[PDB]
């Protein structure tokens, strides 16, 4: 697992599913101007943006436990 | 076997202590003549000794190390091992006698309720419905049940009183 | 206490703690024979932990010197 | 009325015109269990069951262990009959217990339904045309149709007589299968011995000489 | 309504006769409210349609001489490759995580946000089966009636598998062999005492 | 501040089992225990007192200092 | 009404008169619902039927020398292949078994669905015979007393197995051979004792 590969794709997959997926139900739950069209503000890609770091981190924790 | 117990059949500790016992009553049956009524009684109470820790071992109660004997109280493991006759059959037959003497008295309760001064029938027993009663209660559990099944057992809130809250 | 007194200790009621011993063995002390979970070298708790932190664990839950799960009785 | 006590008071619950139309009703319930008319129709059914039951098996007992005596038969003791069928047979004892559950559960279940509703077992569409017939009758307990293949219980001038003796045969049949259970653990035989030893000296062999009824004398 | 799952017993009010698969099965009265009753009613489709791809799934692997379903992902535990209708499969553990998580995610929070809609249909239904209304009752009870069917199928593979430890086909087969002498009452775990 | 996040009082809001076995379910708690210091008092002594009864079961079981074991006095 | 199975008794009501074999059996009431009548009217006619297809290949077989009906499926549970006519067949018990289920499963869904065709025609009336309803009662009453017949000797055939494990034709010939010596009283299961 190359760190820069599994962090960089993590990131980036949880952006996009926060952004075409759950940006409406989270939206939906919630009941910093973005020029997004969707309204995807800067708070937003950090909350989405850490999920994936963390996650990307977990996988390659794991992977260097070797199994 | 359970617990990492031993029968007490098997265990050298409860053998130690029913010679152990058996050495005091031996030591004091000897300052006595062989008729006298003391050296009569020590012996009644050494065959009563032999009589318990032969009975208990064959019961195939478990010993720990201490040579004593353990109850076993877990329904699945007295069943599957041999060990009801110690907390699981006992408990059925407290449980019996216990709902009688409930389900009788209740009865009683309920009917010197309805009489002209119930304070009165609480004070002063009246004996010969309370025999009847007593009598009737062998069938306490069915009548319970059926009571249970009629809504008759217990009584509406509406109708008890409570704190303001 | 009355049993002690009149010098017949084997006529005292004395319950195992089952439920707690059940529960020792279940987190590895093999004393009492119950084999299971972490007293089981079969099982898969006992085998997904191996190489993490069961062994020093089994070690010392299963030394009686120290006070990790002390045996338990009546 | 026929009482089971001459000159003792029969219960009020007993002497009620539904509770004369019970079979057997020669007001005995000194304990008072069936003063609720619901409870009462409930242990009515049961005891029919135990009745309908208790006579099948007492009959496969006594019956079986009388022509084995004599020698038209070779069956075991009831209670050793069990090891010796489970020995040579195709299941184990207890897969045939679980298929005795299904099986029995299942009737159970649909005699039940008809205690809490009667002839709800002819739900059409229920039974693939068999719920028709899966109708009881008007009495309860007492289904007829497929289970009366003779049609005895047609006869109105018949019936009463006809379920008197079905209660009081079942009635002794449950006495005769507690007297098997307590001979057999009091005497180490079976119930055909037990007879034969006591005709034999009926005044030196019976429960007061048994060393276990009367432990007292 | 479907039928009486208990002949002669009184179907609850709650449960309305249009329901797809109603036989007055609700003893505990769980969907006695009706918000409640909706996602049940959404969510035993859904389960049921996912059941009857494991059942489906777990048979053909076996069937096809692959393995039980149980024994599948063994090859990630067992430091080996993917295996697919023989072909090797590229990917790894890490790989199919992803791949799953992102798919899913994607897949049913599209599916969440349209509601509690249970039956899409369009790009769904391609070969327009349930287009009218009456081929749609029957058709619909029959996906129920599968459904809850395959939901027990699978309960029965974990069950026996966790007593016996032999695939559902290889478990047919032994039964199959010694019907009597091979069934749930001699496992020797079902029924402790048996 | 931020826009993203959970409103207690919307958290406890929606906590009310559908079939009424719990009435209004936490309706109102929210204000109820942001409105009272001995609700919250009650709360924490709770918790704190729960969590000083573990810290004397595990120290000794799983004594954290080097030669505490053997001071059986401390 | 054919006739009156129990000379002296009285017909019940519930059977038609036009009913084909109408004996005025029914001493257990199970008929007295006209839905149920329906149904096991229909369902003892297809008895009937598979029963004059069993009884008549049952004895084929034997009268051919190609064997009994118990034996014929041995091969399956041997290593045995399968024959007919002498002419072997390849196919293996797994390849019948899976062929006549969707066989039966789609004739037997046609009638089904149909709704209780007991007499249907073209197809299965070809050579005329059922036009006029004159020759039809009476071809009808024939069908249901030869399927009756059949169904008793089917019944007989197992029966006669189960107590003597004897091909049906061999046992004609014991019995013929020594018919006081060979009978169900003399076989040691038909009648206890003795
Ligand atoms: C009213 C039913 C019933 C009764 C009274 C008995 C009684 C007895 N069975 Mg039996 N059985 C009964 C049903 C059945 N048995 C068996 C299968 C066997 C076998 C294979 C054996 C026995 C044996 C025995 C005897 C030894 C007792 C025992 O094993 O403890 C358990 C007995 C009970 C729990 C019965 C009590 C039932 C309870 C009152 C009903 C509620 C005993 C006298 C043994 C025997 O014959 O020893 C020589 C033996 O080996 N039974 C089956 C399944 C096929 C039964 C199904 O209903
Ligand atoms: C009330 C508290 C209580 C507690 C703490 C236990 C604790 C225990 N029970 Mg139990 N039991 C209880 C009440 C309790 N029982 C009651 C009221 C009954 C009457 C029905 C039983 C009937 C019972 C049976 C029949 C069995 C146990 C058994 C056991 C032991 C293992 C059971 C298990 O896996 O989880 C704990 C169990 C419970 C919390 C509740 C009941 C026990 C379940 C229902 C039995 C399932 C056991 C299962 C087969 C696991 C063991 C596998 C194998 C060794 C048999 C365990 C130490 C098993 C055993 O060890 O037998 C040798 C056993 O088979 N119990
Ligand atoms: C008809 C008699 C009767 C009955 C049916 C009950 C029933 C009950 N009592 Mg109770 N009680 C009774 C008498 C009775 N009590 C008396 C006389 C006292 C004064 C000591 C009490 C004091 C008492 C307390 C302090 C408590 C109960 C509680 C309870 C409930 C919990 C179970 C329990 O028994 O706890 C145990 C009850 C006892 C140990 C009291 C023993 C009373 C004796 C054994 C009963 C004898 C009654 C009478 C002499 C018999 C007359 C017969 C008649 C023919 C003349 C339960 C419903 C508990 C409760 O509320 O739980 C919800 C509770 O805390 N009771
Ligand atoms: C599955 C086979 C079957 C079925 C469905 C029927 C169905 C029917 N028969 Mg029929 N019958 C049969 C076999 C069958 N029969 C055989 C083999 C014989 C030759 C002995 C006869 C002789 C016969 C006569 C003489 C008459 C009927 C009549 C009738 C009709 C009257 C309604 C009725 O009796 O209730 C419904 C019937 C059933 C539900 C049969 C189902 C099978 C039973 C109920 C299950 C258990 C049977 C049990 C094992 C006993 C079997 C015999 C035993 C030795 C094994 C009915 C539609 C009467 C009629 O009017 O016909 C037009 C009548 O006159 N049958
Ligand atoms: C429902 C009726 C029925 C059923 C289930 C069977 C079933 C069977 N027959 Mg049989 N048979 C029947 C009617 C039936 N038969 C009738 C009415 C006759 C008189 C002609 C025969 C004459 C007959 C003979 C002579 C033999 C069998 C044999 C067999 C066995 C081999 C099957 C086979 O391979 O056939 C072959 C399948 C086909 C030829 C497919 C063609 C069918 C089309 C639709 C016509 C089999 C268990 C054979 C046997 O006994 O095995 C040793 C055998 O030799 N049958
Ligand atoms: C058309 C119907 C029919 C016919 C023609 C036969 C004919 C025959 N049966 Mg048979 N049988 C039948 C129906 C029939 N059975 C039925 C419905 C049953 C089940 C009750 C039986 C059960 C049966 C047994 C157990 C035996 C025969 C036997 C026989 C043969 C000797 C005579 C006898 O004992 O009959 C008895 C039939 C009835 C009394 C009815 C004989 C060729 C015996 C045999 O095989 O001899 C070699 C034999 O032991 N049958
Ligand atoms: C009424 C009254 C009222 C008031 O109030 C009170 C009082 C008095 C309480 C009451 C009384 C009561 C009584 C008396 C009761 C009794 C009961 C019984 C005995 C039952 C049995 C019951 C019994 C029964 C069922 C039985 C059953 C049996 C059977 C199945 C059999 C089986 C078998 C056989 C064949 C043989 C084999 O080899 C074995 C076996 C397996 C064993
Ligand atoms: C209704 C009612 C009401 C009343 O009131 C009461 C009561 C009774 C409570 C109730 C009932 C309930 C019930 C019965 C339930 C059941 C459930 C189930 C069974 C599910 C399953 C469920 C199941 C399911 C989904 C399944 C799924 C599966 C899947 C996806 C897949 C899988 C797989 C495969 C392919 C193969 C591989 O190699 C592996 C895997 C990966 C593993
Ligand atoms: C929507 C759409 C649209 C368009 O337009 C059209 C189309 C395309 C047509 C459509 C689609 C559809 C689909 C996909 C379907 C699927 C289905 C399935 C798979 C089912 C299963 C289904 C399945 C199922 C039921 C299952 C069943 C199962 C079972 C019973 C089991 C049995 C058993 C057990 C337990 C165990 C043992 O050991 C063995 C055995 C014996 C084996
Ligand atoms: C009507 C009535 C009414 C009133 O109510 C009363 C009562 C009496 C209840 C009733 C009655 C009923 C009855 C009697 C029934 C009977 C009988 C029978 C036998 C049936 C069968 C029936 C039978 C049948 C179908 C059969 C069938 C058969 C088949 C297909 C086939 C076979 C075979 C062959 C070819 C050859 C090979 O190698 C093998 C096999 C494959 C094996
Ligand atoms: C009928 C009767 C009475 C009783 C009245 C009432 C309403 C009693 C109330 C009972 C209630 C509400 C019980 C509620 C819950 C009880 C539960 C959950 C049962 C717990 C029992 C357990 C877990 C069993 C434990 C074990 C078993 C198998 C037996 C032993 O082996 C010991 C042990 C602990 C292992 C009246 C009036 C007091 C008068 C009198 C007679
Ligand atoms: C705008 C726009 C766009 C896009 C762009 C981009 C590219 C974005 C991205 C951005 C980003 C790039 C984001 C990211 C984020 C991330 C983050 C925010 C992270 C964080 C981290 C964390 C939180 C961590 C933590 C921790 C540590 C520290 C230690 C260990 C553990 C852990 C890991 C947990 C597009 C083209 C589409 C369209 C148009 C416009």
């Amino acid at each position: 697992l190359d760190p820069q590969i599994v962090i960089s794709g993590s990131t980036a997959a949880f952006l996009a599913i926060g952004r075409f997926v759950f940006l409406g139900y989270q939206r939906r739950e919630a009941n910093f101007a973005t020029n997004d069209p969707a309204g995807f503000n800067i708070i937003d890609v950090a909350g989405w943006g850490a999920l994936g770091h963390a996650v990307g981190f977990a996988v390659l924790a794991i992977n260097s436990l070797q199994g | 076997d359970i617990a990492g117990l031993t029968p007490c059949s098997e265990s050298k500790a409860y053998a130690k202590l029913e010679k152990k016992e058996l050495k005091t009553l031996e030591k004091r049956l000897k300052q006595y003549e062989a008729d006298s009524a003391p050296a009569v009684a020590l012996k009644a109470t050494m065959e009563r000794t032999k009589a318990r820790f032969a009975n208990y071992a064959k019961a195939g109660l478990l010993c720990g190390n201490d040579g004593l004997p353990h109850l076993i109280a877990d329904p699945g493991l007295a069943l599957k091992y041999g060990h009801a006759g110690e907390v699981f059959i006992p408990t059925f037959g407290f449980l019996y006698v216990a709902g009688y003497i409930g389900y009788v008295g209740r009865q009683y309760l309920i009917a010197v309720k309805g009489e002209a001064k119930p304070t009165d029938k609480e004070i002063i027993i009246d004996v010969p419905l309370a025999t009847k009663l007593a009598w009737q209660g062998a069938g306490w559990p069915l009548a319970a049940v059926q009571e249970l099944q009629r809504g008759t057992l217990l009584e509406k809130e509406e109708n008890i009183t409570v704190s303001p809250r | 206490d009355v049993m002690q007194a009149f010098g017949t200790p084997e006529k005292q009621i004395l319950i195992e703690p089952v439920f707690a011993q059940w529960i020792q063995a279940a987190h590895g002390k093999a004393l009492y024979g119950f084999d299971f979970l972490l007293s089981s070298k079969t099982s898969a708790a006992f085998a997904n932990g191996q190489s993490l932190w069961l062994p020093g664990w089994l070690d010392a839950i299963n030394n009686n010197q120290n006070s990790l799960f002390l045996t338990i009785g009546p | 009325r026929q009482s089971w006590l001459p000159g003792s008071q029969i219960p009020a619950h007993l002497d009620t015109p539904a509770a004369q139309a019970l079979a057997g009703n020669f007001g005995f319930d000194p304990l008072g269990l069936g003063k609720d008319p619901v409870a009462l129709r409930w242990y009515q059914q049961a005891e029919l069951i135990h009745c309908r039951t208790a006579m099948a098996g007492v009959a496969g007992i006594l019956i079986p262990g009388l022509l084995t005596k004599a020698g038209a038969l070779n069956v075991p003791e009831w209670y050793d009959a069990g090891k010796v069928a489970i020995e040579n047979s195709f299941a184990p004892w207890g897969s045939l217990l679980a298929v005795q559950l299904f099986l029995c559960g299942f009737v159970e279940a649909k005699r039940w339904q008809d205690i809490r509703k009667p002839g709800s077992q002819g739900e059409p569409g229920s039974f693939l045309g068999f719920e028709a017939s899966l109708k009881g009758t008007s009495e309860l307990g007492y289904p007829g149709g497929p289970f009366d293949p003779l049609g005895l219980s047609k006869e109105a001038d018949k019936w009463a007589d006809w379920k008197l003796k079905e209660v009081k045969n079942g009635r002794l049949a449950m006495l005769a299968f507690l007297g098997f259970v307590a001979q057999k653990y009091a005497t180490g035989a079976g119930p055909v011995d037990n007879l034969a030893a006591h005709l034999k000296d009926p005044w030196h062999v019976n429960y007061a000489t048994n060393g276990v009824s009367l432990p007292f004398l | 309504k479907a039928g009486n799952w208990l002949p002669g017993s009184d179907a609850p009010a709650w449960l309305p006769d249009d329901l797809p698969g109603n036989y007055g099965f609700d003893p505990l009265s769980l969907g006695k409210e009706p918000a409640s009753l909706k996602r049940f009613t959404e969510s035993e489709v859904i389960h049921g349609r996912w059941a009857m791809l494991g059942v489906a799934g777990s048979l053909a692997v076996e069937l096809l001489g692959y393995g039980n379903w149980y024994d599948a992902p063994l090859w990630a535990v067992n430091g080996g490759k993917a295996t697919w209708f023989g072909i090797e499969v590229p990917f790894d553990l890490n790989a199919l995580l992803a791949f799953e998580f992102v798919a899913m995610a994607a897949a049913e929070g599209q599916r969440g946000d349209a509601g509690g809609v249970v039956y899409p249909g369009g790009a769904f239904d391609p070969l327009g089966f349930a287009k009218d209304s009456s081929k749609s009752g029957e058709l619909k009870l029959k996906e129920i009636k599968n459904g809850r069917l395959a939901m027990v199928a699978f309960l029965g593979f974990v069950a026996q598998h966790a007593a016996t430890g032999k695939g559902p086909i290889a478990a047919l087969g032994e039964h199959l062999a010694n019907p009597w002498g091979a069934n749930f009452a001699t496992n020797g775990i079902s029924v402790p005492f048996f | 501040n931020f826009g993203i996040g959970h409103r207690m009082q919307a958290i406890l809001e929606a906590h009310t089992p559908p079939s009424g076995s719990l009435g209004a379910g936490h309706k109102g708690l929210f204000d109820t225990v942001n409105n009272s210091l001995h609700f919250q008092l009650g709360l924490a002594l709770a918790s704190v007192g729960t969590i000083t009864s573990l810290v004397a079961q595990h120290m000794y079981s799983l004594p954290p200092y080097a030669f505490q074991a053997i001071d059986f006095t401390t």
